[PDB]
């Protein structure tokens, strides 16, 4: 797996191999990796399949009452709650995850929760077994307030290497868009992104 | 550690070593093994120092509550069971104890039981417990009588333990004798087997083995 | 895996006089073969004539020596301020200590005082409540080294009457405050010189009918 | 769950429920024991109230409550035998656990020891 | 382990118990009684784990006299049985399982026959002629296979255990110090005080 | 009982004449991946007490959140939280070390190394140590991991003991603390050169260093070391 | 222990501590850990201290005899090569970890060998428990071009680094000079900062105090 | 399972003015069982002597290969073994068999008839020579035995003197360990003379 | 284990060794005799694993009696002691060590004196008054150490073993089925085969 | 261990971290990881480093006694050596070594001989704990035909990613250029390459 968000200039952007294995046997070759915790809210999963969507899901319950009763959650809060369940039970969940939303006060904010269960606020972040392969690439490409294009251009450069040298990373790649324009979804098919 | 105890014509004779140990380490030559539940009743140790020393200074209590409640001093039977039972409850823990509960009630007569962490408990006339159990029974059994006096039992009781304090390389310090009649027990002393087995080779002869 | 225990080194000794007590220890504290601390005293003055130290796994002593502590402040208000006996204290540490039979607090504790006759008292302790009451004793890393000597120079052990062919043992006269010092003193450098967990400092509690008196010397710090 | 205090003390320093209990003794059939020299007698008096009763399984008065002591009384039948089951399994354990069986003393003061509980407790009359 | 036989014959049941006692190098007591009577008419034997094995048998005794007493009544042997067979069975799959070895022997006197009831720890029951638990059985099912008979007289099933005791006594590896003898039939249970050389 | 997995390095401190010094680099180590770089370990509590963690990184941030809590807590009907009835660098080693010594104590501990520096209100300086053992103790130095073992001999070369606590100044001092940084930015594969340092001082108050870097590095010897042994050019 | 090496504008010194340690108990408090490979190759060793001396001599050994063979002076580098290739045979085996260190017709040198037989060249060494309290100290100090003088300083206070700091190592200072031009100079106890206090007492016992069973002569003549 | 603890015993020597002591227990046993009390530890070659604690078969082997390498010696070189000659021979000979170990603590002890010093040393199983100036020691209660000569020891004792200070400090080192003890004999060296004392002790 | 003891009196080694083979469920054999003549004065006994114990008595003898021709003349017990113990010790420390303990027990016909000589499978060599391989010792040690005397008649430690025997039938968990006592003196080797009740 | 070789228009160059560890403790922060076999015959070692050093003296000794016999050895035949040794001892040996060598006919060559003991001719080749983060950049960068300049510039760079991201690299970056003009030495200090 493949996964990383980047903040930019609009807000932020999710992407996302759709690679599942079990041992050597691709088990799904176009899972949706992005999920939606929220409108603005979305999140990357690695570690547990079972883990991160019963998380996921429990968070979206906590979003959508926390909504109910006092408005539209900040990412902060909903990294928050990603934090509480993954730290709290720590030691029987292998959950990795990325949290990206677009707020109109904060505009675009990442946060990464790795194995342990700690918060981390970054200007973008990349996990996965495939993220290893691109730390060096990403440090020496990433820069702030890239404009949208130039964003999914670099989670696209950074995700096909990804793909490229790791065996669980595959298939197409999936992005998420997050702004005040709205919620826009962008697949990438190998054919483009295996010849760059 | 070795403790013995057996019924004879004269009553019940108890005898124990005072040795302490943490593995080959002496952690002590002067701890008392013997119990004095009441003046009728004696409680002997050999295993955990603490899990003994703690569960049979709590039988005391146990039976002190039921002489209050009863008005009447607790039988042999009774006191070993409650021991007995408690470790009972406890079998699986870790807990680790040979133990001998003697006494002497007009009901009974002269009585020993032997109690253990297993749940194993057994009326009988003679028991060695402890490491060195075994060098006391060679001694102990091969010079018994049920016709002893009280001064030859005592004395077979001291000797016994001397045997084992000697073989056993986890026994020894000094030999704690008793002596149980209807009237309770009497103290016979703490002897040192550091002079008792001088005295004791020079006026029997034995241990003919070691160089003096 | 989580192991709930460490060892951080230390020495103890008690020696107990006709009319007063002491309770000495290094005060280095040690990890391995670091020295955590120069100074970290590990003998303690718990009110009412008895000072106490819990050696070996030092967050346990410390956990100890505080209840006990706390337990004189209580045996205080549930007794009409009674004032708790060396022998009370004993009996009061087993309890204690065998409450956490089945998780035990990992240490060799000794205390001293002076019985209800004036006499000098010292009681030590096995981690799970096993205690008697002694002369002298030595805990902690050189605790092997140090009972030895103590046997031969506190109760005479093996040693004779000259000229009376090994038959008339040394007569058990008793030591002063001062000869009790040097015996300690001496301990501790011969303990600093042969374990590498023993040094830095030793700091010694003496107990009289007066209360707690407290000296201190410098030991090696290699 | 119901925990109602229901024997407590009234102003004159009465506990009506157990008073009340008593009444309900007074109205049972009659029982005696005389002691002799050599023995103990107990006797109870049979009601009349109806007739035609099977007097074989009919449940008797007098129970025993180990092969060496036996238990009587007058009042409530069915409180009766939850006192006598409980004196039952009583005699049983004492023996079990002291190796010898109940003095009627002991027996006696652990029979009256669950009636005093009763007299006492939440919920219960 | 312990030995712990038994035997139906015509009118009575007959049970062997060793009287050893030991702990690992010592034998502690050659006297010991591996009997509780439950009811006038029935005996349980029992071998197995060393504190277990009697805790067992005192609690199951309790219950039993209980039970006669509440009901003014002797349960019948199968009924006994069962109970003990239920109990066990309870017991295999509790946190700490009772490791004790049973043979019931019981005279139905509603019946008027005499009935051995074997059951392991587990709660495994049966009704045989004759029964044993532990290595015993090993040499004991062959010889009472080959020499018992149905119709036998309470003293030919004597002289067949005196034969069972003695091929113990010359094949086992260890010393039981013998067994002691109970008898059951319709007149209760009596001891054999006469078996160190019957 | 667990294990950690993001974490932060040694932590260093030591007491001169006005107060105490406590640094942390800014490191949170993911095995052997040294994948965070902005990490505060120092946690200020109030003006007079700083907190250094090491270990694992997401128990660290729950100790954060109790630290600010016994901060809210203490002002709750307490008209002398900024004066008399503030937390006093003691008050929040005790609470430290007890919670440490209970999570140990039921077999899940919290997987750090601490060391809490501060000056107490009679002007004393304060320097405790507590782990996930629930050990304790003080010295006039203190260092966790790597810095116990490296730190500490440079430390104690200013403060071997206690009188030498007041022959020591805050230049003498601060300057041994960023020397044995630099030293364990040397040998310890697990830091960084970026780290924070601050110092409680009696008088001056609390001083908070962020971004500070590891400079004066010698490295120019490398060139002339060639081969393994016998390898000449 | 604690062993480094440093080198110097005109040659190379080594120094070590000089406890010996069985676990926690000091046995010998005056070992001398400094061996010689020849007369101007000095060798330091940390682990299994067997090991260390039997690999030290078996190298001095055929060093010895081929130097005789090729009538040259030893050279570091051969020691360096034979020492490796033998602890790499026995893979770990021999629980040899060395500073080597020494002058020959082609220079100074300075050299590391682990177990496994991986050698390392360097300017400054350290190696033993003492390894990092001393690095500590060199990598504090060090600078290229020292003098002789500054050179036996450095490494004498990353001896003392590890003595005071290292529970296992402590007592005193041995060094070892090796200019260029001139002999080895092995300073043998270079310090001695940890000195026996006297001892609070005398416990000469009495003649008589021990009770003898039996005497004889023994009789050592053929 | 551990070789050095299933028979027990100690050794101990130590120097004194023109003098050396070395004394052993007479122990042996297996594990608790104690099973002989008259097993010597102390052995001599013409004038050296050596001392040997740890797993008992070892120490009766290697006592027969020091007496057959010091006899072939002598024959050889026609002249007895001296003490530093023969610490190196015992060195060798233990590292000879570096990964197949005597489970031993091997004491020597000696006056050298030429320079008429007194020396002693230790060996760890493998060895490793330890050579102190004052006292060395070896066994089950060596953590015991360091305490008592650490604090009883004192420089150029005379042999009547050194006789005392050694046998109290094995005496009540042996005392306070399960696996020592059981009797013990002294042997006080001078350049002329040997004396050798069995002390009475704790039979326990 | 199997029970090998050994007591030297005034002007005689006995040797007294149990006669049960034992395999698993099954006592195979009672009439074991666990001994070796090594030599016209020299017994050796044994105890130990299954088949070491009789392989290595065998080759023992074997060597003796080699040595004894070639020599005509017999070695004396000591000699013959330190032979088996080196071969013991060599063993040790070989592929698949023997498994044997052994007392040897000889007429010293040099000196006149017996000798009794107790040697464990590592190669552990004492010389003793009374010895014993096993869990025996743990009875007759102490046992022995109260009724020894030096000055014994052979009549007297016969006696002497009768009593360690009852002893070890008393306590010992085993039915090691007696023993088979021998007698080496200045006359040779005899068996008592009187002591299934002397 | 941050280790590679990279062929290029002059030749080929190699270069290497300087840390050794051993745990979390840099034993040695100026290692020389460059190892010569042959005048232009080098190796970059990764593994055990008692196993790579004796892999490397011994082939330099079989290189050394080929010259004698039958004059200087192709770059290929020295791959071919380290291979014998590696594959024929995999059981006993953890030795990743990258060999580069400049031959006269054969200009630069890079063999890659990782664990098992095979062999793999390559343009350029990483390897080292720390090569894992920088596949990404150095695929993306990676050219051939580069001027010295360009390909000293590619490593440093790499290498600098790798030391970065790897607890196990760091300390300088070492180089050696192997050309028809000789052989070349470089190294660059952390003060350099740390802020590219």
């Amino acid at each position: 797996t493949s996964i990383m968000a980047v903040t930019f200039k609009d807000g932020v952007i999710l992407g996302a191999d759709s690679r599942t294995t079990t041992g050597a046997y691709i088990a799904n070759r176009v899972t949706d990796k992005l999920t939606r915790v929220h409108d603005k809210i979305w999140c990357c999963r690695s570690g547990s399949a079972a883990d991160t969507q019963a998380i996921a899901d429990i968070v979206q319950y906590h979003l959508e009452l926390y909504t109910s009763q006092y408005g539209t959650p900040s990412t902060e809060t909903a990294a928050s709650v990603f934090k509480e369940l993954c730290y709290e039970n720590k030691d029987n969940l292998t959950a990795g995850i990325i949290v990206a939303g677009y707020d109109d006060k904060n505009k675009g904010e990442v946060y990464t929760i790795p194995l342990g269960g700690s918060v981390h606020k970054l200007p973008y972040a990349i996990a996965g077994s495939g993220s290893t392969f691109i730390y060096g690439y990403c440090d020496k490409n990433f820069r702030e307030n890239m404009s949208k294009e130039e964003t999914v251009d670099f989670i696209k450069h950074s995700l096909s290497q990804a793909i490229k040298w790791d065996g669980s990373s595959g298939g197409v790649i999936r992005m998420v868009v997050l702004t005040a324009a709205g919620v826009e979804r962008l697949i990438f098919y190998p054919d483009e992104y295996e010849q760059l | 550690t070795t403790t013995l105890a057996f019924r004879f014509q004269g009553g019940i004779i108890v005898a124990v070593d005072s040795r302490a140990t943490a593995g080959n380490w002496v952690a002590s030559q002067t701890v008392k093994k013997v119990i004095e539940i009441n003046p009728f009743l004696l409680g002997t140790m050999a295993g955990g120092a603490a899990d003994c020393q703690f569960w049979e200074t709590w039988l005391g209590s146990q039976c002190r509550l039921h002489e209050l409640r009863e008005k009447e001093r607790i039988s042999v039977a009774a006191a070993s069971k409650i021991l007995s039972n408690l470790v009972y409850q406890y079998k699986g823990a870790g807990l680790s104890m040979g133990t001998m509960i003697c006494g002497y009630t007009r009901k009974e007569g002269p009585t020993i039981y032997y109690v253990d962490s297993d749940g194993t408990r057994l009326k009988g006339d003679i028991f060695c417990v402890g490491s060195g159990q075994t060098f006391a029974y060679g001694v102990l059994d091969s010079n018994y009588k049920w016709d002893l006096s009280v001064e030859d039992a005592l004395y077979l009781g001291k000797r016994s333990i001397l045997a084992a304090a000697h073989r056993d390389a986890y026994s020894g310090g000094s030999v704690n004798l008793y002596h149980v009649t209807e009237d309770g027990w009497i103290y016979h002393g703490n002897h040192d087997v550091g002079e008792l087995f001088w005295k004791v080779k020079e006026e029997e002869g034995s241990f003919n083995n070691v160089i003096g | 895996q989580f192991n709930p225990y460490g060892d951080n080194g230390g020495t103890i000794l008690g020696i107990a006089g006709e009319d007063f007590a002491v309770l000495a220890g290094d005060t280095r504290n040690i990890t391995d073969y670091s020295i955590n601390s120069r100074y970290e005293p590990k003998v303690f003055d718990c009110g009412d004539n008895i000072v106490m130290s819990a050696n070996g796994f030092a967050a346990d002593g410390d956990a100890l020596v505080k209840r006990f502590k706390n337990s004189v402040k209580w045996y205080h208000f549930d007794h009409n301020d009674k004032k708790l006996s060396i022998n009370s204290a004993a009996r009061n540490i087993q309890h204690l200590l065998y409450g956490k039979r089945f998780f035990p607090y990992y240490v060799h504790t000794i205390i001293a005082g002076l019985d209800e006759d004036g006499k000098g008292a010292v009681y030590s302790f096995d981690p799970v409540g096993s205690y008697e009451r002694e002369q002298c004793r030595a805990g902690g890393a050189a605790a092997s080294l140090i009972m030895p000597f103590l046997d031969n120079q506190v109760n005479f052990k093996n040693q004779y009457e000259p000229g009376t062919n090994g038959k008339v043992k040394k007569p058990l006269k008793y030591l002063s405050v001062e000869e009790v010092i040097k015996l300690v003193r001496d301990s501790f450098t011969s303990a600093t010189e042969r374990h590498i967990q023993v040094g830095d400092g030793l700091e010694i509690l003496i107990v009289t009918k007066d209360g707690v008196r407290k000296e201190f010397y410098e030991l090696k710090r290699d | 769950g119901y925990d109602r205090a229901l024997s407590i003390f009234s102003p004159d320093g009465h506990i009506f429920q157990v008073e009340y209990a008593l009444e309900a003794v007074k109205r049972g059939t009659c029982a005696v024991g005389v002691k002799g020299k050599n023995c103990v007698v107990l006797g109870c008096e049979r009601r009349s109230t109806l007739k035609l009763q099977d007097t074989r399984i009919t449940p008797s008065k007098v129970s025993k409550i180990d092969s060496h002591v036996v238990l009587s009384f007058s009042g409530l039948n069915a409180d009766s035998r939850i006192l006598i089951e409980k004196a039952r399994v009583e005699a049983q354990s004492h023996r079990l656990t002291l190796e010898d069986p109940v003095t009627v003393e002991y027996l006696t003061r652990y029979v009256a020891g669950v009636q005093q509980r009763y007299t006492q407790s939440g919920g219960v009359r | 382990m312990d030995i712990i036989l038994g035997i139906r014959v015509q009118d009575s049941v007959i049970l062997a118990s060793s009287k050893a006692v030991t702990r690992g190098i010592s034998v502690l007591k050659d006297s010991d009684d591996k009997t509780r009577q439950l009811s006038p008419h029935t005996l349980m034997s029992f071998a197995g784990e060393a504190g277990d094995t009697v805790q067992f048998a005192e609690y199951i005794q309790a219950n039993i006299q209980l039970y006669s007493i509440r009901e003014d009544y002797e349960l019948s042997p199968q009924a006994v049985s069962s109970f003990v067979r239920q109990e066990l069975a309870k017991s295999i799959r509790s946190r700490r399982p009772y490791q004790v070895n049973v043979l019931i022997g019981g005279y139905d006197k509603k019946k008027n026959k005499p009935e051995l009831y074997q059951i392991d720890y587990l709660g495994t029951k049966v009704e045989l002629p004759y029964g044993a638990h532990g290595y015993s059985g090993f040499y004991t099912f062959s010889l009472l296979d080959h020499h018992y008979r149905p119709d036998m007289t309470t003293e030919e099933g004597l002289d067949l255990l005196k034969l069972c005791v003695q091929e113990l006594e010359k094949r086992m590896p260890m010393d039981f110090k013998g067994v002691i003898v109970k008898i059951v039939d319709k007149d209760g249970i009596r001891q054999v005080d006469d078996f160190q050389a019957q | 009982t667990q294990q950690p997995i993001v974490t932060g390095t040694s932590v260093i401190s030591m007491k001169y004449d006005n107060g105490v010094i406590i640094a942390a680099d800014n490191l949170g180590s993911y095995g052997s991946l040294l994948r965070f770089n902005g990490v505060e370990r120092l946690i200020p509590v109030g003006d007079n007490t700083v907190v250094g963690i090491s270990g694992d990184i997401s128990d660290m941030q729950h100790i954060e959140r109790l630290l600010k809590d016994l901060v809210t807590e203490n002002a709750y009907d307490n008209p002398l939280a900024d004066a008399e009835e503030a937390l006093e660098p003691s008050y929040i080693f005790e609470y430290l070390a007890t919670v440490m010594y209970q999570r140990r104590s039921k077999m899940n501990p919290l997987w750090n190394a601490i060391i809490v520096a501060g000056v107490q209100s009679n002007g004393d300086q304060f320097l405790r140590y507590v782990n996930l053992l629930g050990v304790t103790y003080s010295s006039p130095t203190l260092a966790t991991g790597f810095g116990a073992h490296m730190a500490n001999p440079l430390l104690r070369k200013v403060v071997d003991r206690e009188s030498d606590i007041p022959k020591t100044t805050v230049q003498v001092a601060e300057e041994a603390i960023v020397n044995a940084m630099r030293v364990l930015y040397y040998r310890d594969a697990r830091s960084s050169r970026n780290f924070s340092l601050a110092i409680i001082d009696k008088n001056t108050g609390l001083t908070f260093k962020k971004n500070l870097q590891v400079e004066n590095m010698k490295w120019d010897f490398a060139k002339d070391i060639k081969g393994y042994g016998t390898q000449k050019i | 222990t604690t062993i480094v090496g440093v080198k110097f504008n005109n040659g190379v010194v080594i120094a070590a501590d000089t406890r010996s340690t069985q676990g926690p108990i000091v046995a010998d408090k005056n070992c001398a850990k400094l061996h010689r490979i020849s007369p101007k190759i000095w060798c330091a060793g940390a682990g299994t201290a067997a090991d260390t001396e039997a690999v030290t001599q078996l190298i001095g050994s055929n060093i010895e005899l081929h130097s005789l063979y090729t009538s040259r002076e030893p050279r570091v580098v051969s020691a360096l090569q034979m020492l490796k290739q033998h602890l790499f045979k026995y893979q770990g085996h021999i629980g040899a970890y060395l500073i080597v260190a020494g002058v020959d017709p082609t220079g100074s040198h300075l050299f590391s060998i682990h177990a496994h037989g991986s050698t390392d060249v360097g300017y400054y060494l350290s190696l033993g428990s003492g390894s990092l309290a001393a690095m500590a100290v060199l990598e504090s100090h060090w600078k290229q071009d020292l003098t002789k003088e500054e050179a036996i300083k450095l490494a004498s206070d990353a001896i003392q680094a590890g003595i005071w700091n290292d529970l296992g190592s402590g007592s005193n200072v041995d060094v070892c000079v090796m200019e260029i031009g001139k002999d080895a100079e092995y300073l043998r106890n270079y310090l001695t900062p940890n000195v026996r206090e006297e001892k609070q007492k005398s416990y000469k016992f009495p003649r008589g105090t021990t009770a003898v069973l039996k005497e004889s002569i023994v009789n050592i003549c053929d | 399972s551990d070789p050095s603890s299933i028979n027990g015993g100690i050794v101990v020597a130590m120097t004194g003015k023109d003098c050396v002591a070395i004394a052993c227990d007479l122990r042996l046993g297996s594990q608790s069982l104690g099973v002989s009390n008259k097993f010597e530890k102390i052995f001599h070659y013409g004038h050296v002597f050596l001392g040997i604690t740890g797993l008992a078969t070892d120490v009766t082997t290697l006592n027969e290969m020091f007496r057959y390498k010091t006899n072939l010696y002598k024959l050889k070189e026609e002249r007895a073994i001296e003490p530093e000659t023969f610490t190196q021979l015992v060195s060798s000979s233990l590292y000879e068999r570096r990964f197949g170990p005597y489970f031993v603590g091997p004491v020597v002890a000696g006056i050298n008839s030429k320079s008429g010093k007194p020396f002693i040393a230790g060996f760890d199983l493998i060895g490793c020579i330890d050579e102190a100036k004052d006292f060395i020691v070896s066994g089950t209660a060596s953590d015991q035995l360091f305490g008592m000569c650490e604090s009883l020891y004192e420089p150029n004792l005379e042999p009547e003197d050194l006789f005392e200070t050694i046998s109290q400090a094995l005496l009540n080192a042996a005392d306070r360990d399960a696996l020592s003890g059981w009797g013990a004999v002294v042997y006080i060296i001078k350049k002329d003379e040997v004396v050798k004392r069995y002390l009475k002790m704790r039979q326990d």
